[PDB]
Protein backbone atom coordinates (compact mmCIF):
# COMPACT_ATOMS: atom_id res chain seq x y z
CA UNK A 1 0.00 0.00 0.00
CA UNK A 2 2.89 2.08 -0.38
CA UNK A 3 4.85 -0.02 -2.71
CA UNK A 4 1.48 0.08 -5.41
CA UNK A 5 0.95 4.45 -4.23
CA UNK A 6 4.29 4.70 -5.87
CA UNK A 7 3.16 3.01 -8.97
CA UNK A 8 0.16 4.44 -9.33
CA UNK A 9 1.65 8.12 -8.33
CA UNK A 10 4.20 7.70 -11.60
CA UNK A 11 0.99 6.64 -13.88
CA UNK A 12 0.16 10.12 -13.25
CA UNK A 13 3.45 11.55 -13.75
CA UNK A 14 3.75 10.02 -16.94
CA UNK A 15 0.70 11.10 -17.47
CA UNK A 16 1.20 14.80 -17.48
CA UNK A 17 4.17 14.34 -19.59
CA UNK A 18 3.48 12.55 -22.64
CA UNK A 19 0.99 16.39 -22.71
CA UNK A 20 4.37 18.09 -23.82
CA UNK A 21 6.76 15.30 -25.43
CA UNK A 22 8.49 15.03 -28.81
CA UNK A 23 6.00 11.91 -30.04
CA UNK A 24 8.48 8.83 -30.06
CA UNK A 25 9.59 9.43 -26.39
CA UNK A 26 6.16 10.00 -25.35
CA UNK A 27 5.74 5.95 -26.73
CA UNK A 28 8.63 4.75 -24.41
CA UNK A 29 7.27 6.07 -21.35
CA UNK A 30 4.14 4.66 -22.24
CA UNK A 31 4.89 1.18 -23.23
CA UNK A 32 6.56 1.39 -19.54
CA UNK A 33 4.09 2.55 -17.93
CA UNK A 34 2.36 -0.86 -19.35
CA UNK A 35 5.22 -2.52 -18.37
CA UNK A 36 4.69 -1.96 -14.66
CA UNK A 37 1.14 -1.61 -14.70
CA UNK A 38 0.83 -5.27 -16.15
CA UNK A 39 3.08 -6.39 -12.81
CA UNK A 40 0.63 -5.01 -10.35
CA UNK A 41 -2.83 -6.54 -12.32
CA UNK A 42 -0.48 -9.77 -12.21
CA UNK A 43 0.39 -9.41 -8.83
CA UNK A 44 -3.49 -8.59 -7.70
CA UNK A 45 -4.53 -11.56 -9.93
CA UNK A 46 -1.70 -13.83 -7.86
CA UNK A 47 -3.02 -12.73 -4.35
CA UNK A 48 -6.97 -13.22 -5.50
CA UNK A 49 -6.10 -16.90 -7.10
CA UNK A 50 -4.31 -17.04 -3.18
CA UNK A 51 -7.83 -17.04 -1.47
CA UNK A 52 -10.78 -18.43 -2.21
CA UNK A 53 -14.38 -19.54 -0.15
CA UNK A 54 -14.98 -19.09 2.58
CA UNK A 55 -14.97 -14.79 4.24
CA UNK A 56 -15.58 -14.22 0.11
CA UNK A 57 -17.56 -11.02 1.45
CA UNK A 58 -13.81 -9.87 1.83
CA UNK A 59 -12.73 -11.61 -1.81
CA UNK A 60 -15.65 -9.78 -3.47
CA UNK A 61 -14.71 -6.53 -1.89
CA UNK A 62 -11.28 -6.77 -2.97
CA UNK A 63 -12.51 -7.76 -6.93
CA UNK A 64 -14.09 -4.47 -7.35
CA UNK A 65 -11.39 -2.75 -6.08
CA UNK A 66 -9.21 -4.29 -8.84
CA UNK A 67 -11.99 -3.54 -11.43
CA UNK A 68 -12.00 0.34 -10.45
CA UNK A 69 -8.29 0.15 -11.20
CA UNK A 70 -8.28 -1.51 -14.89
CA UNK A 71 -10.63 0.56 -15.39
CA UNK A 72 -8.56 3.67 -14.51
CA UNK A 73 -5.79 2.07 -16.20
CA UNK A 74 -7.89 1.72 -19.40
CA UNK A 75 -9.49 5.12 -18.92
CA UNK A 76 -5.45 6.63 -18.70
CA UNK A 77 -4.98 4.63 -22.07
CA UNK A 78 -7.64 5.98 -23.49
CA UNK A 79 -6.38 8.81 -24.97
CA UNK A 80 -2.99 6.70 -25.38
CA UNK A 81 -2.08 4.44 -28.23
CA UNK A 82 -4.36 1.22 -28.34
CA UNK A 83 -1.85 -0.26 -29.84
CA UNK A 84 -1.35 -1.50 -26.22
CA UNK A 85 -4.64 -1.86 -25.13
CA UNK A 86 -4.66 -5.15 -26.56
CA UNK A 87 -1.78 -6.00 -24.56
CA UNK A 88 -3.43 -4.53 -21.48
CA UNK A 89 -6.72 -6.52 -22.65
CA UNK A 90 -4.41 -9.56 -22.49
CA UNK A 91 -2.18 -8.76 -19.26
CA UNK A 92 -5.43 -8.90 -17.21
CA UNK A 93 -6.83 -11.20 -19.55
CA UNK A 94 -10.32 -10.49 -19.19
CA UNK A 95 -10.73 -6.06 -18.41
CA UNK A 96 -12.87 -6.74 -22.19
CA UNK A 97 -14.90 -3.48 -21.14
CA UNK A 98 -12.26 -1.48 -22.00
CA UNK A 99 -11.28 -3.45 -24.99
CA UNK A 100 -14.50 -3.68 -26.43
CA UNK A 101 -14.87 0.07 -25.93
CA UNK A 102 -11.54 0.70 -28.33
CA UNK A 103 -13.05 -1.61 -30.96
CA UNK A 104 -16.22 0.44 -30.70
CA UNK A 105 -14.60 3.59 -31.21
CA UNK A 106 -12.68 3.01 -34.47
CA UNK A 107 -14.00 0.75 -37.45
CA UNK A 108 -12.49 -2.59 -36.31
CA UNK A 109 -15.46 -4.34 -36.61
CA UNK A 110 -12.95 -7.11 -37.28
CA UNK A 111 -11.22 -6.45 -33.60
CA UNK A 112 -14.66 -7.47 -31.82
CA UNK A 113 -14.33 -10.45 -34.30
CA UNK A 114 -11.24 -11.48 -33.29
CA UNK A 115 -11.78 -10.57 -29.82
CA UNK A 116 -15.21 -12.87 -29.56
CA UNK A 117 -13.32 -15.41 -31.65
CA UNK A 118 -10.84 -15.94 -28.90
CA UNK A 119 -12.92 -16.34 -26.02
CA UNK A 120 -15.27 -17.34 -23.11
CA UNK A 121 -18.54 -16.08 -23.33
CA UNK A 122 -17.75 -12.49 -24.87
CA UNK A 123 -20.33 -13.58 -26.99
CA UNK A 124 -23.06 -12.81 -24.22
CA UNK A 125 -21.08 -10.04 -22.61
CA UNK A 126 -20.80 -7.87 -25.52
CA UNK A 127 -24.61 -8.08 -26.33
CA UNK A 128 -25.26 -7.06 -22.71
CA UNK A 129 -22.67 -4.35 -23.05
CA UNK A 130 -24.43 -2.86 -26.37
CA UNK A 131 -27.45 -2.78 -24.93
CA UNK A 132 -25.94 -1.17 -21.02
CA UNK A 133 -24.06 1.72 -23.22
CA UNK A 134 -24.68 1.93 -39.07
CA UNK A 135 -22.17 -1.60 -38.70
CA UNK A 136 -23.77 -1.07 -34.90
CA UNK A 137 -27.06 -1.36 -36.54
CA UNK A 138 -25.26 -4.65 -37.76
CA UNK A 139 -24.61 -5.32 -34.02
CA UNK A 140 -28.21 -4.25 -33.66
CA UNK A 141 -29.41 -6.69 -35.82
CA UNK A 142 -27.40 -9.70 -33.40
CA UNK A 143 -28.65 -7.30 -30.69
CA UNK A 144 -32.17 -7.08 -31.56
CA UNK A 145 -31.90 -10.70 -30.75
CA UNK A 146 -34.72 -10.66 -27.61
CA UNK A 147 -37.85 -8.88 -27.39
CA UNK A 148 -36.18 -6.79 -29.89
CA UNK A 149 -36.96 -9.77 -31.83
CA UNK A 150 -39.99 -8.90 -33.99
CA UNK A 151 -37.79 -6.00 -35.13
CA UNK A 152 -34.79 -7.80 -36.97
CA UNK A 153 -37.88 -10.47 -37.93
CA UNK A 154 -40.17 -7.70 -39.64
CA UNK A 155 -36.09 -7.00 -41.48
CA UNK A 156 -35.65 -10.57 -42.29
CA UNK A 157 -39.48 -10.93 -43.43
CA UNK A 158 -39.49 -13.45 -41.16
CA UNK A 159 -43.26 -12.39 -40.66
CA UNK A 160 -45.08 -15.44 -38.72
CA UNK A 161 -41.97 -15.40 -36.31
CA UNK A 162 -42.94 -11.66 -35.56
CA UNK A 163 -46.52 -12.55 -35.16
CA UNK A 164 -45.47 -14.80 -32.36
CA UNK A 165 -42.83 -12.72 -30.10
CA UNK A 166 -45.04 -9.78 -30.64
CA UNK A 167 -48.41 -11.64 -28.86
CA UNK A 168 -46.05 -13.06 -26.59
CA UNK A 169 -45.19 -9.44 -25.88
CA UNK A 170 -48.85 -8.70 -25.75
CA UNK A 171 -49.08 -11.08 -23.10
CA UNK A 172 -46.80 -10.64 -20.04
CA UNK A 173 -47.66 -7.01 -21.15
CA UNK A 174 -49.41 -5.70 -17.60
CA UNK A 175 -47.26 -2.45 -17.26
CA UNK A 176 -49.07 -0.22 -20.01
CA UNK A 177 -52.54 -0.95 -21.10
CA UNK A 178 -52.05 1.60 -24.30
CA UNK A 179 -48.93 -0.33 -24.87
CA UNK A 180 -50.30 -4.26 -24.43
CA UNK A 181 -52.79 -2.54 -27.58
CA UNK A 182 -50.49 -2.11 -29.75
CA UNK A 183 -48.55 -4.88 -29.38
CA UNK A 184 -51.47 -6.94 -30.70
CA UNK A 185 -52.82 -4.62 -33.47
CA UNK A 186 -48.89 -4.73 -34.60
CA UNK A 187 -48.61 -8.85 -34.09
CA UNK A 188 -52.14 -9.16 -36.27
CA UNK A 189 -50.95 -7.04 -38.96
CA UNK A 190 -47.52 -8.59 -39.20
CA UNK A 191 -49.86 -12.59 -38.84
CA UNK A 192 -52.02 -11.05 -41.85
CA UNK A 193 -49.02 -9.97 -44.08
CA UNK A 194 -47.56 -13.01 -43.39
CA UNK A 195 -47.62 -16.55 -45.48
CA UNK A 196 -50.28 -18.42 -43.36
CA UNK A 197 -52.67 -20.60 -45.01
CA UNK A 198 -55.79 -19.63 -45.26
CA UNK A 199 -56.83 -22.17 -42.22
CA UNK A 200 -54.08 -21.05 -39.94
CA UNK A 201 -54.37 -17.04 -40.66
CA UNK A 202 -57.80 -17.95 -39.61
CA UNK A 203 -56.90 -19.32 -36.22
CA UNK A 204 -54.57 -16.74 -35.50
CA UNK A 205 -57.50 -14.18 -35.62
CA UNK A 206 -59.72 -15.95 -34.22
CA UNK A 207 -57.65 -16.63 -31.26
CA UNK A 208 -56.53 -12.98 -31.48
CA UNK A 209 -60.50 -11.53 -31.72
CA UNK A 210 -60.48 -13.43 -28.30
CA UNK A 211 -57.65 -11.16 -26.89
CA UNK A 212 -59.40 -7.96 -28.92
CA UNK A 213 -62.58 -9.08 -27.09
CA UNK A 214 -61.32 -8.58 -23.31
CA UNK A 215 -59.34 -5.82 -23.99
CA UNK A 216 -62.35 -4.02 -25.65
CA UNK A 217 -64.18 -3.94 -22.03
CA UNK A 218 -61.31 -1.47 -20.21
CA UNK A 219 -61.22 0.10 -23.61
CA UNK A 220 -65.09 1.17 -22.86
CA UNK A 221 -64.64 2.74 -19.82
CA UNK A 222 -66.60 5.39 -19.38
CA UNK A 223 -65.28 9.44 -19.46
CA UNK A 224 -67.06 10.50 -16.37
CA UNK A 225 -66.07 7.96 -13.99
CA UNK A 226 -62.02 8.05 -15.17
CA UNK A 227 -61.61 11.69 -13.96
CA UNK A 228 -63.60 11.21 -11.01
CA UNK A 229 -61.04 8.29 -10.36
CA UNK A 230 -58.72 10.68 -11.43
CA UNK A 231 -57.00 8.33 -14.27
CA UNK A 232 -54.61 8.57 -16.97
CA UNK A 233 -55.71 8.34 -19.79
CA UNK A 234 -52.99 5.96 -21.34
CA UNK A 235 -50.97 6.09 -19.37
CA UNK A 236 -52.30 3.04 -16.83
CA UNK A 237 -52.21 -0.76 -16.55
CA UNK A 238 -53.75 -3.40 -17.96
CA UNK A 239 -56.66 -4.01 -15.36
CA UNK A 240 -57.99 -7.10 -14.49
CA UNK A 241 -61.69 -8.89 -14.55
CA UNK A 242 -61.92 -7.80 -10.88
CA UNK A 243 -60.81 -4.62 -11.58
CA UNK A 244 -62.83 -4.02 -14.52
CA UNK A 245 -65.98 -5.49 -12.99
CA UNK A 246 -65.71 -3.44 -9.71
CA UNK A 247 -64.86 0.15 -11.51
CA UNK A 248 -68.07 -0.44 -13.92
CA UNK A 249 -70.33 -0.70 -11.19
CA UNK A 250 -68.27 1.57 -8.94
CA UNK A 251 -70.52 4.77 -7.53
CA UNK A 252 -68.30 6.81 -9.17
CA UNK A 253 -69.60 5.68 -12.74
CA UNK A 254 -72.69 7.92 -12.85
CA UNK A 255 -74.50 7.05 -15.44
CA UNK A 256 -73.99 3.42 -15.59
CA UNK A 257 -76.57 1.79 -17.82
CA UNK A 258 -77.79 -1.65 -18.92
CA UNK A 259 -74.52 -1.88 -20.66
CA UNK A 260 -72.15 -1.55 -18.07
CA UNK A 261 -73.24 -4.46 -16.55
CA UNK A 262 -74.06 -6.59 -18.96
CA UNK A 263 -70.00 -5.70 -19.51
CA UNK A 264 -69.77 -6.16 -15.98
CA UNK A 265 -71.49 -9.78 -16.01
CA UNK A 266 -69.45 -10.30 -18.94
CA UNK A 267 -65.71 -10.32 -17.48
CA UNK A 268 -66.61 -13.04 -15.13
CA UNK A 269 -65.28 -15.78 -17.44
CA UNK A 270 -62.33 -13.75 -17.35
CA UNK A 271 -61.10 -14.77 -13.47
CA UNK A 272 -58.96 -17.60 -12.97
CA UNK A 273 -62.24 -16.38 -5.96
CA UNK A 274 -66.08 -16.44 -5.14
CA UNK A 275 -67.86 -16.00 -8.33
CA UNK A 276 -71.33 -16.03 -6.98
CA UNK A 277 -70.26 -13.49 -4.42
CA UNK A 278 -69.85 -10.72 -7.21
CA UNK A 279 -72.89 -12.15 -9.32
CA UNK A 280 -74.69 -10.63 -6.60
CA UNK A 281 -73.00 -7.50 -5.56
CA UNK A 282 -73.31 -6.54 -8.70
CA UNK A 283 -77.06 -7.21 -9.02
CA UNK A 284 -77.69 -5.31 -6.25
CA UNK A 285 -76.15 -2.11 -6.91
CA UNK A 286 -78.20 -3.08 -10.35
CA UNK A 287 -81.10 -2.34 -7.55
CA UNK A 288 -79.73 0.39 -5.65
CA UNK A 289 -79.38 2.80 -8.75
CA UNK A 290 -82.99 1.99 -10.03
CA UNK A 291 -84.01 3.68 -7.59
CA UNK A 292 -87.48 2.03 -6.62
CA UNK A 293 -86.18 -0.57 -15.24
CA UNK A 294 -82.62 -1.40 -15.95
CA UNK A 295 -82.86 -4.99 -14.39
CA UNK A 296 -85.53 -4.81 -16.15
CA UNK A 297 -83.54 -4.54 -19.37
CA UNK A 298 -80.59 -6.66 -18.19
CA UNK A 299 -82.96 -9.65 -17.57
CA UNK A 300 -83.80 -8.50 -21.45
CA UNK A 301 -80.53 -8.95 -22.48
CA UNK A 302 -79.15 -11.81 -21.53
CA UNK A 303 -81.25 -14.04 -24.00
CA UNK A 304 -81.23 -17.94 -15.73
CA UNK A 305 -81.13 -19.97 -12.47
CA UNK A 306 -77.80 -18.21 -12.05
CA UNK A 307 -79.43 -14.91 -10.52
CA UNK A 308 -79.65 -15.55 -6.57
CA UNK A 309 -82.79 -15.39 -4.44
CA UNK A 310 -83.34 -15.44 -0.68
CA UNK A 311 -79.46 -15.30 -0.91
CA UNK A 312 -80.58 -11.34 -2.46
CA UNK A 313 -82.70 -10.01 0.46
CA UNK A 314 -79.78 -11.06 2.43
CA UNK A 315 -89.25 -6.29 -2.08
CA UNK A 316 -92.75 -5.88 -3.36
CA UNK A 317 -91.43 -5.94 -7.44
CA UNK A 318 -88.28 -7.86 -7.19
CA UNK A 319 -90.76 -10.58 -6.42
CA UNK A 320 -93.05 -9.24 -8.69
CA UNK A 321 -90.12 -9.44 -11.67
CA UNK A 322 -89.33 -12.68 -10.23
CA UNK A 323 -92.23 -14.37 -11.64
CA UNK A 324 -92.32 -12.92 -15.14
CA UNK A 325 -88.88 -14.11 -15.13
CA UNK A 326 -90.31 -17.44 -13.99
CA UNK A 327 -92.82 -16.92 -17.12
CA UNK A 328 -89.79 -15.53 -19.86
CA UNK A 329 -87.04 -18.65 -18.71
CA UNK A 330 -90.03 -20.82 -19.64
CA UNK B 1 -63.17 14.33 -73.08
CA UNK B 2 -62.38 15.43 -69.57
CA UNK B 3 -64.22 18.62 -70.63
CA UNK B 4 -67.23 17.11 -72.08
CA UNK B 5 -67.79 15.67 -68.49
CA UNK B 6 -67.40 18.63 -66.44
CA UNK B 7 -69.51 20.56 -68.57
CA UNK B 8 -72.60 18.09 -67.88
CA UNK B 9 -72.57 19.58 -64.41
CA UNK B 10 -73.42 22.74 -65.43
CA UNK B 11 -76.10 21.76 -67.14
CA UNK B 12 -77.87 20.06 -64.24
CA UNK B 13 -76.94 22.60 -61.97
CA UNK B 14 -78.36 25.47 -63.58
CA UNK B 15 -81.81 23.47 -63.09
CA UNK B 16 -82.44 23.74 -59.13
CA UNK B 17 -84.79 20.74 -59.83
CA UNK B 18 -82.25 18.08 -60.53
CA UNK B 19 -79.60 18.85 -57.39
CA UNK B 20 -80.17 15.76 -56.70
CA UNK B 21 -79.25 14.10 -60.52
CA UNK B 22 -76.56 16.76 -60.36
CA UNK B 23 -74.46 15.70 -56.66
CA UNK B 24 -75.38 11.95 -57.97
CA UNK B 25 -73.58 12.50 -61.22
CA UNK B 26 -71.04 14.84 -59.87
CA UNK B 27 -69.95 12.38 -57.52
CA UNK B 28 -69.87 9.47 -60.72
CA UNK B 29 -67.85 12.02 -62.45
CA UNK B 30 -65.00 12.93 -59.17
CA UNK B 31 -65.08 9.24 -58.73
CA UNK B 32 -63.60 8.40 -62.05
CA UNK B 33 -61.24 11.56 -61.72
CA UNK B 34 -60.23 10.13 -57.96
CA UNK B 35 -59.14 6.80 -59.45
CA UNK B 36 -57.09 9.01 -61.69
CA UNK B 37 -55.92 11.30 -58.69
CA UNK B 38 -56.69 14.13 -61.31
CA UNK B 39 -57.67 16.16 -57.54
CA UNK B 40 -57.65 19.48 -59.76
CA UNK B 41 -60.07 17.84 -61.67
CA UNK B 42 -62.50 16.62 -59.04
CA UNK B 43 -62.24 20.16 -56.99
CA UNK B 44 -62.94 22.27 -60.11
CA UNK B 45 -65.87 19.90 -60.74
CA UNK B 46 -66.34 19.86 -56.64
CA UNK B 47 -67.06 23.97 -56.40
CA UNK B 48 -69.63 24.10 -59.42
CA UNK B 49 -71.51 21.91 -56.98
CA UNK B 50 -73.33 25.02 -55.38
CA UNK B 51 -71.77 24.72 -51.48
CA UNK B 52 -75.93 25.04 -50.67
CA UNK B 53 -76.91 22.08 -52.04
CA UNK B 54 -77.06 19.80 -49.21
CA UNK B 55 -79.74 21.94 -47.36
CA UNK B 56 -82.08 22.79 -50.45
CA UNK B 57 -82.44 18.50 -51.82
CA UNK B 58 -83.77 17.87 -48.40
CA UNK B 59 -84.70 10.42 -48.64
CA UNK B 60 -84.48 7.56 -51.52
CA UNK B 61 -81.64 5.53 -50.61
CA UNK B 62 -79.88 7.07 -53.72
CA UNK B 63 -80.15 10.63 -52.48
CA UNK B 64 -78.99 9.61 -48.97
CA UNK B 65 -75.80 7.98 -50.19
CA UNK B 66 -74.96 10.14 -52.67
CA UNK B 67 -75.06 13.18 -49.45
CA UNK B 68 -72.78 10.86 -47.74
CA UNK B 69 -70.57 10.08 -50.78
CA UNK B 70 -70.09 14.10 -51.79
CA UNK B 71 -68.94 14.44 -48.16
CA UNK B 72 -66.39 11.40 -48.26
CA UNK B 73 -65.03 13.30 -51.46
CA UNK B 74 -64.56 16.36 -49.81
CA UNK B 75 -62.88 14.74 -47.03
CA UNK B 76 -60.59 13.28 -48.99
CA UNK B 77 -59.55 16.16 -50.90
CA UNK B 78 -59.41 18.48 -47.68
CA UNK B 79 -56.91 15.80 -47.29
CA UNK B 80 -54.82 16.48 -50.04
CA UNK B 81 -55.52 20.65 -50.03
CA UNK B 82 -53.65 20.50 -46.49
CA UNK B 83 -50.82 17.88 -46.95
CA UNK B 84 -49.36 19.62 -50.17
CA UNK B 85 -49.50 22.98 -48.26
CA UNK B 86 -47.67 21.26 -45.16
CA UNK B 87 -45.51 19.50 -47.95
CA UNK B 88 -44.41 22.93 -49.29
CA UNK B 89 -43.34 24.12 -46.26
CA UNK B 90 -41.38 21.25 -45.61
CA UNK B 91 -39.52 22.12 -48.40
CA UNK B 92 -38.76 25.96 -47.76
CA UNK B 93 -36.79 25.68 -43.99
CA UNK B 94 -34.92 28.24 -43.12
CA UNK B 95 -30.91 27.84 -44.79
CA UNK B 96 -28.07 27.78 -42.31
CA UNK B 97 -25.91 31.15 -42.66
CA UNK B 98 -23.54 30.28 -45.21
CA UNK B 99 -20.03 30.47 -43.36
CA UNK B 100 -16.78 32.86 -45.08
CA UNK B 101 -13.88 31.55 -42.92
CA UNK B 102 -11.19 33.28 -42.52
CA UNK B 103 -13.16 36.22 -41.83
CA UNK B 104 -12.74 40.06 -41.72
CA UNK B 105 -14.16 42.14 -38.94
CA UNK B 106 -16.83 43.70 -41.04
CA UNK B 107 -18.02 40.15 -41.78
CA UNK B 108 -17.77 38.70 -38.22
CA UNK B 109 -20.42 41.22 -37.44
CA UNK B 110 -22.71 40.94 -40.68
CA UNK B 111 -22.77 36.81 -39.84
CA UNK B 112 -23.26 37.06 -35.78
CA UNK B 113 -26.74 38.82 -37.02
CA UNK B 114 -27.05 36.32 -40.10
CA UNK B 115 -26.67 33.31 -37.92
CA UNK B 116 -28.84 35.28 -34.89
CA UNK B 117 -31.78 36.02 -37.35
CA UNK B 118 -31.68 32.46 -38.61
CA UNK B 119 -32.33 31.06 -35.32
CA UNK B 120 -35.36 32.85 -35.28
CA UNK B 121 -36.62 31.78 -38.54
CA UNK B 122 -36.00 28.47 -37.73
CA UNK B 123 -38.35 28.34 -34.80
CA UNK B 124 -41.16 29.61 -36.57
CA UNK B 125 -40.84 27.55 -39.60
CA UNK B 126 -41.13 25.18 -36.82
CA UNK B 127 -43.87 27.19 -35.67
CA UNK B 128 -45.71 27.25 -38.64
CA UNK B 129 -45.27 23.81 -39.39
CA UNK B 130 -46.64 22.26 -36.16
CA UNK B 131 -50.15 24.13 -36.92
CA UNK B 132 -49.95 22.76 -40.22
CA UNK B 133 -49.22 19.04 -38.60
CA UNK B 134 -51.82 19.10 -36.69
CA UNK B 135 -54.38 20.67 -39.15
CA UNK B 136 -53.02 18.16 -41.63
CA UNK B 137 -52.90 15.16 -39.18
CA UNK B 138 -57.12 15.70 -38.12
CA UNK B 139 -57.96 15.75 -42.21
CA UNK B 140 -56.06 12.70 -42.57
CA UNK B 141 -57.74 10.60 -39.45
CA UNK B 142 -61.33 12.26 -40.72
CA UNK B 143 -60.94 10.03 -43.86
CA UNK B 144 -59.54 7.10 -42.33
CA UNK B 145 -62.02 7.00 -39.24
CA UNK B 146 -64.49 8.50 -41.32
CA UNK B 147 -67.77 8.85 -39.05
CA UNK B 148 -71.01 6.77 -39.65
CA UNK B 149 -69.47 3.71 -41.24
CA UNK B 150 -65.70 4.05 -43.21
CA UNK B 151 -64.88 5.77 -46.30
CA UNK B 152 -66.73 5.62 -49.20
CA UNK B 153 -68.65 3.11 -47.52
CA UNK B 154 -72.94 3.60 -48.32
CA UNK B 155 -74.94 3.58 -44.77
CA UNK B 156 -78.23 3.24 -46.82
CA UNK B 157 -78.41 -0.37 -47.89
CA UNK B 158 -81.60 -0.11 -49.98
CA UNK B 159 -80.68 1.41 -52.81
CA UNK B 160 -81.23 0.06 -56.84
CA UNK B 161 -78.25 -2.26 -58.22
CA UNK B 162 -75.85 -0.02 -58.97
CA UNK B 163 -72.36 -2.34 -59.59
CA UNK B 164 -70.22 -0.04 -61.20
CA UNK B 165 -70.44 2.59 -58.22
CA UNK B 166 -70.43 -0.27 -56.06
CA UNK B 167 -66.97 -1.25 -56.99
CA UNK B 168 -66.26 1.94 -57.85
CA UNK B 169 -66.39 2.58 -53.87
CA UNK B 170 -64.40 -0.61 -53.27
CA UNK B 171 -61.93 0.43 -55.44
CA UNK B 172 -61.34 3.95 -54.19
CA UNK B 173 -60.93 2.51 -51.02
CA UNK B 174 -58.23 0.24 -51.89
CA UNK B 175 -56.18 2.95 -53.77
CA UNK B 176 -56.88 5.50 -51.19
CA UNK B 177 -56.68 4.62 -47.98
CA UNK B 178 -53.27 2.39 -48.27
CA UNK B 179 -51.85 5.73 -49.83
CA UNK B 180 -53.21 8.37 -46.99
CA UNK B 181 -52.01 6.16 -44.10
CA UNK B 182 -48.69 5.84 -45.67
CA UNK B 183 -48.83 9.88 -46.24
CA UNK B 184 -49.54 10.30 -42.23
CA UNK B 185 -46.95 7.88 -41.35
CA UNK B 186 -44.39 9.92 -43.27
CA UNK B 187 -46.09 12.95 -41.71
CA UNK B 188 -45.84 11.47 -37.97
CA UNK B 189 -42.33 10.73 -38.90
CA UNK B 190 -41.09 13.69 -40.86
CA UNK B 191 -42.67 15.57 -37.35
CA UNK B 192 -40.85 13.17 -35.13
CA UNK B 193 -44.01 12.19 -33.82
CA UNK B 194 -42.81 8.02 -33.76
CA UNK B 195 -45.02 6.74 -31.01
CA UNK B 196 -48.43 7.77 -32.76
CA UNK B 197 -46.33 6.68 -35.93
CA UNK B 198 -46.73 2.75 -34.43
CA UNK B 199 -50.07 3.38 -33.33
CA UNK B 200 -50.99 3.12 -37.00
CA UNK B 201 -50.99 -0.42 -36.08
CA UNK B 202 -53.88 -0.25 -33.86
CA UNK B 203 -55.67 1.71 -35.79
CA UNK B 204 -55.79 0.05 -39.43
CA UNK B 205 -55.57 -3.52 -37.78
CA UNK B 206 -58.98 -2.39 -35.63
CA UNK B 207 -62.02 -4.66 -35.66
CA UNK B 208 -64.03 -1.37 -35.46
CA UNK B 209 -63.00 0.21 -39.18
CA UNK B 210 -61.34 -3.29 -40.57
CA UNK B 211 -59.07 -1.13 -42.85
CA UNK B 212 -56.43 -4.05 -43.20
CA UNK B 213 -58.77 -5.73 -45.23
CA UNK B 214 -58.23 -2.61 -47.94
CA UNK B 215 -54.50 -3.22 -48.17
CA UNK B 216 -52.39 -6.06 -50.21
CA UNK B 217 -50.27 -8.50 -48.79
CA UNK B 218 -47.47 -6.00 -49.54
CA UNK B 219 -49.28 -2.91 -48.76
CA UNK B 220 -49.16 -4.45 -45.33
CA UNK B 221 -45.41 -5.49 -44.79
CA UNK B 222 -44.67 -2.22 -46.58
CA UNK B 223 -46.47 -0.45 -43.80
CA UNK B 224 -44.39 -2.66 -41.72
CA UNK B 225 -40.80 -1.86 -42.64
CA UNK B 226 -42.22 1.78 -42.52
CA UNK B 227 -43.11 1.20 -38.55
CA UNK B 228 -39.83 -0.52 -38.04
CA UNK B 229 -38.31 2.84 -39.01
CA UNK B 230 -40.14 5.03 -36.96
CA UNK B 231 -39.00 2.42 -33.62
CA UNK B 232 -35.69 3.33 -34.47
CA UNK B 233 -35.27 6.79 -33.71
CA UNK B 234 -37.39 5.66 -30.51
CA UNK B 235 -34.51 3.43 -29.17
CA UNK B 236 -32.01 6.34 -30.36
CA UNK B 237 -34.44 8.70 -28.31
CA UNK B 238 -33.80 5.61 -25.18
CA UNK B 239 -37.30 4.24 -24.88
CA UNK B 240 -38.69 0.86 -25.88
CA UNK B 241 -39.72 0.33 -29.61
CA UNK B 242 -43.04 1.60 -29.23
CA UNK B 243 -42.03 5.06 -27.28
CA UNK B 244 -42.49 3.91 -23.49
CA UNK B 245 -39.57 4.21 -20.71
CA UNK B 246 -38.00 1.85 -20.06
CA UNK B 247 -38.05 1.21 -16.29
Amino acid sequence: RTVIIRQHEIVLKVAYPQADSNLRNIVTEQLVALIDCFLDGYVSQLKSVDKSSNRERYDNLEMEYLQKRSDLLSPLLSLGQYLWAASLAEKYCDFDILVQMCEQTDNQSRLQRYMTQFADQNFSDFLFRWYLEQHGQLANFLQAHEHLSWLHEINSQELEKAHATLLGLANMETRYFAKKKTLLGLSKLAALASDFSEDMLQEKIEEMAEQERFLLHQETLPEQLLAEKQLNLSAMPVLTAPQLIGLYICEENRRANEYDFKKALDLLEYIDININDLKLEILCKALQRDNWVSKDSIFVKILLPEVKDLLQADEFVLKANYEYYVQGQI
Amino acid sequence: EDRLKIDVIDWLVFDPAQRAEALKQGNAIMRKFLASKKHEAAKEVFVKIPQDSIAEIYLPAEDDNAIREHLCIRAYLEAHETFNEWFKHMNSVPQKPALIPQPTFTEKVAHEHKEKKYEMDFGIWKGHLDALTADVKEKMYNVLLFVDGGWMVDVREDAKEDHERTHQMVLLRKLCLPMLCFLLHTILHSTGQYQECLQLADMVSSERHKLYLVFSKEELRKLLQKLRESSLMLLDQGLDPLGYEIQ
